[PDB]
Order: structure tokens, then C-alpha cells, then sequence
């Protein structure tokens, strides 16, 4: 809740995909935190993006992100069958809680 | 190789109480924040509670506040979530994550939040 | 009854040079009860022809300081790798003193230790003995000065046929301070190139060279054409480059998340090897090559990386978290990845009836214009190894790291003079090495990466003793932090 | 040699980050991260190659050029080789071949480490302003000398040298296959997961004796004719050099190095052989390096590493560990009128200005 | 002279190395048994020990047995031989890089064009044998780990070997 993110997105292999979640008031992306997670069903969720667009050591270059105004978006390029998972965005909040979006299941065709 | 393994998930009637433990291995367990998140059946991830590096600051999601108690023994690295007065909404899969900070030596008091770094596969807690 | 030496351990930092003294206490048993004994695989059962060996075991022990951490405390190492672009030994001073010879008697059923003799010690500076200091064996001086250590046995392998010997095998019967001068060797590089080999171009300006952009106009029949374009910032893969990455011999890719690995025993069958005289020998560590592509850091080459054990690690079939797997991430810029192919080559001649076919290059030798970085050295890893004496060699620097030398520090052999009588000895050993440094003159604006001990809260202090008095080194430490242009 | 040069003002006196994301992102092989500087550089690196200040004002609708006497021009050499060295990539912007030509001085920018368009922590940012430089007004001059380190004579005149096979393209289009094999077919060396074309590659003969219509796909220096377009020019618009001079001691770039037996013959098996597509150095190989041309680059810098083999560059010329230094130059910014009240922000309004002179 | 040691046996037989290798990739027969287990490279298993130097380059030859019945009944004298082609003219590879003629124990096999050299077998690969193996593909749950043969290998850093214009490498003639 508190972060509106589309129910599901889909794309053919090779095509770029933009998943985008929006938020309300000020606390959306307070400090630098808008963070994107990759959750495969039944396995540990992974932190795809930490910060507005910085991405950690483990993550592949294909994943990227940006935040324009009130909207942050995860951009997946060079799509593959291994990129099929659930994708969540999160932002630290002013009371020192984290808030996850509903999440988008990306089904590659 | 950093691993966090959740344990203690099970089946407990509503109103009962369950204790969940997270066994940390491979890293210094007392240098990191640690916190629990929850995925209800057929829903996205949700956050439960947190505990700081020196245990000074304990936080709670609005919904579970007062019904849960998070604490870490620290003699042997482990994490504990005491679930009391369970409801039907507390069904889910509980994960144990650690907020990741590259440098533990702060240079400034307000540090931009970087998000969770290591996660467990999670255990299933079921109420009937 | 009067001391023969003092206790010197400390490190002087004088300008561009470092003088690191280290002193330890040693204990020398009596090996082989004063005998020389043939050994071979057949005594051990000799099941495999790859492991078949022949050689002798001698009573002598040898002092081996060949690992870095013997000479550097973790602070001196941090101080070394952060502030310097290179180092290399200059002089070697060695002293042996405070000899103590004990005799053990069994009176009734209890043992008594009382004073007694002489101690035989000499160095081989003519290199007439087999040189065992280069194999990264154990028995070296303890990393931590308060540890008392045991001296390793000395034995040497010679030419074999299976277990049996041959007429060309040799038998060597090996029957206090000195100084040494290291021969001139290149400064070990301890920096990470900021730039990759392929990006050395100027991003703002085109090349004047042309490449072939289009071989056909469009879909259809008889559409052949030749079109050319200018190689420039828009397409950088096609530019002409003066230099190309170093050689590669591919390694199998193992993943540290075990469920991604194939469910079969491919540990020995899968692995890269070099056959010699009919004995398949694993390729370890192999040429210097990066460990993984960016983001693939979970993968590691099967045989292609130095693996060090954590303090207390068992000897056989230890898990993955009991071992510390180093990785050559720093040298990825100029070297191919160990788990990936070196490129592609054309396998045939195209024509009207045949498509242009290419194929992978699994191994690639030296070609003119290649550049590469050598393998890193660690706090734990070796310092030197003796270059084999041969008619030829290429880039003799050893594959496990360190400084390859044609005249390394000599072997130092020691044993207790026979009298038999149960006997052993102990004493003090001080070894001094002078190092030379190369300062970083870089004008880089933004801050370097440095090796830092994370401010942490934990039960124990890294690189220090625990409650039972066991010194421990938490992680392998690389030498490459500062940067330099390619 | 002497030329007359013109120096503009780059980036409005700014250092600017440049990644492919500004250029659209391209694909992984083409990804680059780097910075672009206001400084320009002199490049005489090509064979055939061998102070005044103006301001611009728009008054009414017309522009008027007028001498600015008090302006200064900053120029230094990097003789410590502490900057990235781009003079070895054979870029345009050299002194012109014909002495009556006046040329524009190129912009200096440098690429650093990058994953995709993003920068890792090992990335460097060099501020050229942090180098001491000599500031020249219209009457001052600048000069220095250089001494080439000892390098082998370029040659104009056991087993054959190494080979890395190249694909064979024919200038008669009917002979060539009716498919797009320009990128898939080409030989390449991959580094850190970025496939990069092999160009020109090792020095190898261009074609077998007697066939002059076949050229290796990425194995030769192809020069454009005077006034050749930038994209998708035809075949006769480019000058393709051929290496056939070295066919004596070097393998053919379109041919295999030879054969190697692939199995053990016996009464149960016929002797088999196979083709050697690429061959590294062996003991006893002798080879010629690539020729230099009137248009070709004179030198290139040996990347500083722990190892190299036969460092002489693959595009020809003299590989050197200390090549001639880079000479960087810029117009010292003279701001427009500042406000009458202090504003901590840096001044973003500068007088339009450029400078010219001789080399 | 001729070496009294071999390139792979330079180790001390009596001591363990502090380096580890990957001994066991599965617990046992079954399904989903993947695991990683490491061992100490030591006197027991010498083949897997880490080594600072590796044998010289090799360009393979055909193996002709001096007992004529062993040889295949066909004309492999010219087609079989390994050669280097220059300017479109195939030239036989003779004598070739310095390499041992045969493994220890086989005196009836000689490399076709490679002529015995057995003295240099310590640091030099055998002329009629592959230089080694190399992994062809990645492994995953779907694909097995594969290894291809190496028929020729040029110079690499760290190679040592015994012997028998613009540039040359180790000019000592063949």
C-alpha cells in the first residue's frame, strides 16, 4: 500500500520494459531511498536497486532505475526468461518505516 | 557467502503465540540492523518490525504494534520475533532481512536509506 | 650462560623504503630418527597414475618465511597497500641464536626434560639441492609473533616411473647470521587500472578509419552490396585498437549458490588440465585472468583462484564457508574472464552458396600487442618462487603470485647432531628484509578506494586473538586498491 | 612544419559527464562512461602532418569580431603522463596535410571505468585545471623540446608468424554471400563481457598470391577518399589498404595457419587432421609488423601494465612507454559583468570568445 | 644436460600446501544433491596442487608406430602430417617445436615429422599427445560440464621449456 504500482507487465524477449510505482505526500523517496526488489516465488527477494538509481554489486547491468518527480521507474533491458519474477519498490518513510508497493509480476512471453 | 535462515513457522490457532527465530551466519550479526517482513498469501511484501545496530531503536509497523516484540540475544547470532495475540491476517511468509550499509562509520547523522541487503527464504506461519 | 642475541620485531618506515624485522621461537624435532628413507606412492598405496611419485625423505628441517604475513603485521600491510603503487625486496638479513638442546628421559613411566650437544645449520647458496620453498607449503613462520612453531621436514621428489625410479634419478645426501641481496625484479604492481582496454579512445572524436557496415541492401535476392561507415563514439565496438587483451585458457564456471550448479560430479572430469608425460595435472591457478563478469561475482572459476582456509579449518571435505576464495576482480580491465571465451574466429570462406561461419576460441596463446596484469599477492600468499632452470621461459613471474627469481633466498637447513637418544631443540630466529616502495603521484581528483576495517560491533577483534588465545585472519587481503591510468 | 590554428570555447567552460545514456544507451558492447573537458589538445600524431584572441558580440542582429588584448590562453604539457592519453586512438583533428589549411582544435575528453552507462567506484575524475599551466597573452609564446626514447627502426622493404583468422569479403559483390555477415561474421575479442571487434588485429597478409579482390573483413586500415561521407558510403568511396607485402613471412589473414593431427592412428582408425584457426606465438616464429602510411599514425602509448609482448602497436607506428606528451590548451574564461550584489553561485555568464595563432 | 626433476613434481612430498581445491561437488547419488566441499591439496593427491609454472607449447604430430602392423592400412604419410601453410603453399611442419617424442615407456612410437627427444619430457609436452583439456561450455542445472581437447597451445605466461625481420620469439632454431 501507499505506493501505486501496476498489477502486471509483460514483454517479449529482447524488449525493454519500464515498471513504475508512484507515491503520495512528501515521504516518497525521503532521503535517497527508492529501492527495487526482485522476488522469485519461493526464494529470497533481491535488492535490485538501492537509492534512486544506484545498483549493488550482485545486480546485472540490464536493470536500471530513475525517479522523475513523484514517480520512480525500474527499466529492464535485454529481457530474458530469467527475469520473470515479482518486482516491488520500497521507500523509507519519515517515521523510520519502509513501505512496499503492491508489486508487478513480469511475465516474459 | 552470507546467509540468514528463518525458523519456527507453523500452525497456531488465533489468539495463540508464536516465536520466530532467524539464525545468522557468515557475517558480524551485531553490526547490522535487522528486521522482519511479511508476505500474506496472494499479496505483496509487507514490513513488520525492526531493531537497530545497538538495539536502541525498535520500530513497528502500525498494524502489529504492541502485539509483536523483536529482540536479538547476541550471545550466539540469532534474531527473535515474539508474535502474541495472532489474528487471521498474520498468516503469511516471514522474512528476515538486514538493512545494508556499505560503511558502518557514519560521517553524518542523517544517512540516506539504502534498503535491505540479505534475506532469508522465509518460514510460513499459518493461523486457523 | 650468556645471551647470544636480542629480540628484534618492528618495522621502520624510512622514506621510500621499509625495513621489517620479525623474530619467532622455533622447535625442531628429530625426523626419521636420524635416517634417510625412500618414499613413494606404493607406501601410500599409489592408486592413481596422476599422483604417482618417487623421492626421499631427509631428517633435515628448513626455515620457510616465504609468506607475506610473516614479515608484515596487518597494519603494516594496510599501510603498505594504501599508500604505494609498488614494492619489491632489496636486502635480506638473517640471524639464528639462543640455541637450546633438550634431552628427554623416561624414568619409570614418567618423562624428564633436562639440558644437554650441537646443532647443524647451513644454507645452500649454490642451488644444488631441490628447491621446495616455491610450492606454497606449510611450516612457515606463524603470522603472530607470540606463536611457537614447529620446523617442517625436508624431502624431495625426483624422476619417477609410476612408483619405480629410473636411472636418471638423483640422490642427495645433504651432508649464526648471514646476509642476502635480492636480484633485480620488477616492482609488483598494486593498483587497479581505472580504464578498461577497450575504452582507451577519446569519446568526443571520430576515428578516420572505416569499417564494413552493410553487406546487403535489404531482404530479397541478389541484394549484395558493400557499405562502409566511420568508426566513432556512436559505435565503439568497431573501432581500430592498437592493443588487445592478454592470453586466456578457459576455466569451468562454478557457482557459489549450489542449486545453480549441475547435479553431477564434475569436479575432476570437468576441470581444465595440462597433461605432461601422461600425467593429467590440474591447471591451478593458471594464467592471470579475472574471476567473473560484472554481476556474476557469485560464480568462480573451478581451478583458477587461490583458496585459503579460515583459522581452524579441517583438512578434508570442508564446506564452502570454511574456505576463503580470493578473486581477481581488479584485473578484469586488461585480462579476459576466466570463465568466458577469448572471442570468435571465422571458420570458413563465405561465398554465394555458403554462409559465413565463426567459432569460439577456448584457449589463446600470446599474440603480439597483448597486455595483461599478473596475479595479485595477499597477506597470506607467497612472496617468491625459484624460476626453473631451463633454456627458455616467458614472463617468468609465478602463477600463484609474487616475485619470480633465478636466485631466490637460499634454503636454510637445520637438524640436531646425532648422539640413539631422544632429543629435540629450540631457539629464536630473526629475519630482516628491506623493501623498496613506489609512491603514487596520481593527480586523480576524487578520493581513492582504501582498505579500511569497517567500524563494527562484534564479539572479537579482527586480526587479533579470541578468548582462547587463537590468532585469526578473517579475510584474504588484496594488494590492489589505488588506481592508475592504463 | 607549421600550421595556423583556431581554438573555440568548449562546453561553455564546463566539465561534463558523458555516458551513452546521453547518446541513447546503444547496446552493451557500445556502453561507455566518461567526462568531457573544456580543454583542447594538439595532435600531430599522423605522418602527413610532417597567439591572437578575438571576442564575438552580437550588436543589433549582426555579429562583430574585435580584438581583446588583455585575454590569456592557458597551455601546458602533461609530461608525467598523469592524464588519460588519447593520442593513440587515431582520431581526427590532426594538423591538416596541406599547409595552407586552417584547422579547428579538437576537444579533449576521456573515458573511465563503467558498467553500462553507470560508473563503478574505481572510476577516476581528472580536473585538468589542477595541473600547473602557462598563461599566454597575445605577446607571450610557449615552447618545449622532447627526446624520443629508443625504439626500433620501422622496416620498409623457423616458422611463420601467429595468426587469428579473419573472414573473407570480396569486392565483387556477386561472389559475396547474400546475407548480413558484417557483424556476426567478424572476428572479435571479448573483454569483461563486451564483445569488441578485432581490428586491425595481428599483422597478416591480406590475401593469397594472385587474388587481389578479397579483403579481410576487419583486418585492414581502410581510409576514406577526399570528401567521403560519414555513414554508409559505397565501396569506391573508401581506400582499402592491402598488406600483401608481408605475405612472405606472415600467414594469410583469410586462411588457416595450418593443420594438426586430432587422433591416434591405428589399424582401427584412419589418421585425422584438423584446421588451426588461431595460433599463438611459438618459439621460432618470425614476422613482419604492419606498414605505416602517409595517413597513418606515427606513434601510440604502451598501456602501463605488468606485461606486454612485442609492444609495437597493431595499427602501425612506434609503440612507446613515454610518447610525446599531450599539449592541452584553453581560453581562460573572462566572465560577463557580475551582479552588484554577492551571489555565492559560480558565474554562469561568460563573454563569447575564441583565440587563434600558430603552431 | 637433462633434468633430474619433472615440472609437476617440484613440490615437497612431505608437507601439505595451505591452498585448497574443490574435491567434491555432490553429496552422493540422488537428485538435488549439489554441494561444495573443499580439501587440502597435499602429498596424498599431488595432481591437484597449485603450481607456479606450466610446460611449454605444443603443436601436435601424428603418431607412427615402428611395428608396421600397428599402423593403419592406408596412405596417411602426407594427408596425416601436420603442416603450416604460407602464401597458399602447404609446407610440412618439420621438425616442429621441441617436444618429447613419446610418453615414458613407449619406445615404438615416434611423431611423424617430429624427428629420440625423450630427455626433455620433464618440462616439455609429448609431441603426439594433447596439451591438455579446456572447458568448452558453462554448467547449469540443465547442461553438463564439458571439456574439449587442446591440439595446439601457443606461449602463455609462466611456461618453461627445453629446446631440442621485425620480430621473433626465442630465435633459437629448430
Amino acid at each position: 500500500s501507499a505506493l501505486t504500482q501496476p498489477a502486471s507487465v509483460s514483454g517479449s524477449p529482447g524488449q525493454s520494459i519500464t515498471i513504475s510505482c508512484t507515491g503520495t505526500s512528501s515521504d516518497f523517496g525521503i532521503y535517497n531511498s527508492v529501492s527495487w526488489y526482485q522476488h522469485h516465488p519461493g526464494k529470497a527477494p533481491k535488492l535490485m536497486i538501492f537509492g534512486v538509481s544506484n545498483r549493488p554489486s550482485g545486480v546485472s547491468n540490464r536493470f536500471s532505475g530513475s525517479k522523475s518527480g513523484n514517480t520512480a521507474s525500474l527499466s529492464i533491458s535485454g529481457l530474458q526468461a530469467e527475469d520473470e519474477a515479482d518486482y516491488y519498490c520500497s521507500s523509507f518513510t519519515a517515521r523510520s518505516t519502509v513501505v512496499f508497493g503492491g508489486g508487478t509480476k513480469l511475465t516474459v512471453l | 557467502e552470507v546467509q540468514l535462515v528463518e525458523s519456527g513457522g507453523g500452525l497456531v490457532k488465533p489468539g495463540g503465540s508464536l516465536r520466530l527465530s532467524c539464525a545468522a551466519s557468515g557475517f558480524m550479526f551485531s553490526s547490522y540492523s535487522m528486521n522482519w517482513v511479511r508476505q500474506a498469501p496472494g499479496k505483496g511484501l509487507e514490513w513488520v518490525s525492526s531493531i537497530s545496530r545497538s538495539d536502541s531503536y525498535i520500530d513497528y509497523a502500525d498494524s502489529v504494534k504492541g502485539r509483536f516484540t523483536i529482540s536479538r540475544d547476541t550471545a550466539m547470532n540469532v534474531l527473535y520475533l515474539q508474535m502474541d495475540s495472532l489474528r487471521a491476517e498474520d498468516t503469511g511468509v516471514y522474512y528476515c532481512a538486514r538493512t545494508h550499509v556499505f560503511n558502518m562509520f557514519r560521517e553524518v547523522i542523517n544517512d540516506d536509506y539504502y534498503g535491505m541487503d540479505v534475506w532469508g527464504q522465509g518460514t510460513t506461519v499459518t493461523v486457523s | 650462560g650468556s645471551s647470544s642475541g636480542n629480540w628484534h620485531c618492528d618495522s621502520q618506515w624510512l622514506g621510500d623504503r621499509v625495513i621489517t624485522t620479525s623474530t619467532r621461537t622455533w622447535a625442531l624435532p628429530t625426523y626419521n630418527n636420524h635416517l634417510y628413507k625412500q618414499i613413494s606412492n606404493s607406501t601410500s598405496g599409489g592408486s592413481s597414475n596422476d599422483n604417482a611419485y618417487f623421492g626421499y625423505s631427509t631428517p633435515w628441517g628448513y626455515f620457510d618465511f616465504n609468506r607475506f604475513h610473516c614479515h608484515f603485521s596487518p597494519r603494516d600491510w594496510q599501510r603498505l597497500i594504501n599508500n604505494n603503487w609498488g614494492f619489491r625486496p632489496k636486502r635480506l638479513n638473517f640471524k639464528l641464536f639462543n640455541i637450546q638442546v633438550k634431552e628427554v628421559t623416561d624414568n619409570n613411566g614418567v618423562k624428564t626434560i633436562a639440558n644437554n650437544s650441537t646443532v647443524q645449520v647451513f644454507t645452500d647458496s649454490d642451488y644444488q639441492l631441490p628447491y621446495v620453498l616455491g610450492s606454497a607449503h606449510e611450516g612457515c613462520l606463524p603470522p603472530f609473533p607470540a606463536d611457537v612453531f614447529m620446523i617442517p621436514q625436508y624431502g624431495y621428489l625426483t624422476l619417477n616411473d609410476g612408483s619405480q625410479a629410473v636411472g636418471r634419478s638423483s640422490f642427495y645426501c645433504l651432508e649464526f647470521q648471514f646476509s642476502y641481496e635480492f636480484e633485480n625484479v620488477p616492482f609488483h604492481s598494486s593498483y587497479a587500472h581505472s580504464q578498461s582496454l577497450d575504452r582507451l579512445m577519446n569519446p568526443l572524436i571520430d576515428q578516420y578509419l572505416y569499417y564494413l557496415s552493410k553487406t546487403i541492401n535489404g531482404s530479397g535476392q541478389n541484394q549484395q552490396t558493400l557499405k562502409f561507415s566511420v568508426a566513432g563514439p556512436s559505435n565503439m565496438a568497431v573501432q581500430g585498437r592498437n592493443y588487445i587483451p592478454g592470453p586466456s585458457y578457459r576455466q569451468q564456471r562454478v557457482s557459489t549458490t549450489v542449486t545453480q550448479n549441475n547435479n553431477s560430479e564434475f569436479a575432476w572430469p570437468g576441470a581444465s588440465s595440462w597433461a605432461l608425460n601422461g600425467r593429467n595435472s590440474l591447471m591451478n591457478p593458471g594464467p592471470a585472468m579475472a574471476s567473473h563478469k560484472e554481476g556474476e561475482d557469485r560464480f568462480f572459476p573451478l581451478s583458477g583462484s587461490l583458496i585459503f582456509g579460515k583459522q581452524g579449518t579441517g583438512r578434508d571435505n570442508v564446506d564452502a564457508d570454511k574456505v576463503m576464495i580470493t578473486n581477481e576482480e581488479e584485473i578484469k580491465t586488461t585480462n579476459p574472464v576466466a570463465t568466458e571465451s577469448y572471442g570468435q574466429v571465422a571458420t570458413n570462406h563465405q561465398s554465394a552458396q555458403a554462409q559465413a561461419q565463426t567459432g569460439w576460441v577456448q584457449n589463446q596463446g600470446i599474440l603480439p600487442g597483448m597486455v595483461w596484469q599478473d596475479r595479485d599477492v595477499y597477506l597470506q600468499g607467497p612472496i617468491w618462487a625459484k624460476i626453473p632452470h631451463t633454456d627458455g621461459n616467458f614472463h617468468p613471474s609465478p602463477l600463484m603470485g609474487g616475485f619470480g627469481m633465478k636466485h631466490p633466498p637460499p634454503q636454510i637447513l637445520i637438524k640436531n647432531t646425532p648422539v640413539f637418544i631422544t632429543q629435540y631443540s629450540t631457539g629464536q630466529v630473526s629475519v630482516e628484509i628491506e623493501w623498496e616502495l613506489q609512491k603514487e603521484n596520481s593527480k586523480r581528483w576524487n578520493p581513492e578506494i582504501q582498505y579500511t576495517s569497517n567500524y563494527y560491533k562484534s564479539n572479537n577483534v579482527e586480526f587479533a586473538v579470541n578468548t582462547e588465545g587463537v590468532y585469526s585472519e578473517p579475510r584474504p587481503i588484496g594488494t590492489r586498491y589505488l588506481t592508475r591510468n592504463l
